């Protein structure tokens, strides 16, 4: 993230000084796994009937 | 505190990647003394059988 604006107001020539940081953050999250199956007969595999064949 | 104020350090950062090498060192012995100076032959059977005199 950023900060919030404000008066800069520099004098001329001055000498400068350091001002600070920023840092970032971490986020993680798992896996998950998802699985199916299916069993079919041979004969079902090679006729042709209704629909479905 | 000999360090900076404000001064952006490996302390105050974050998302360092990690530094693994790709090397795996393994030494450990795997030799057949007897194994090698003996001689080696065919089996063609469960029981193997030699005559003596």
């Amino acid at each position: 993230e950023l900060r919030q604006p404000g008066k800069n107001t520099r004098v001329e020539g001055e000498d400068a000084t350091i001002k600070a940081g920023s840092f970032t953050t971490m986020l993680n999250n798992f896996c998950q796994i998802s699985d199916e199956t299916l069993q079919v007969t041979g004969t079902a595999d090679k006729v042709k009937k209704a629909g479905r064949k | 505190m000999a360090t900076p104020t404000n001064a952006v350090s490996t302390v105050e950062i974050n998302g360092k990647r990690e530094d693994l090498i790709d090397i795996i060192y393994n030494i450990a012995p795997y030799d057949t003394p007897f194994m090698t100076a003996i001689g080696k032959g065919v089996a063609t059977a469960i029981t193997h059988e030699w005559q003596t005199d």
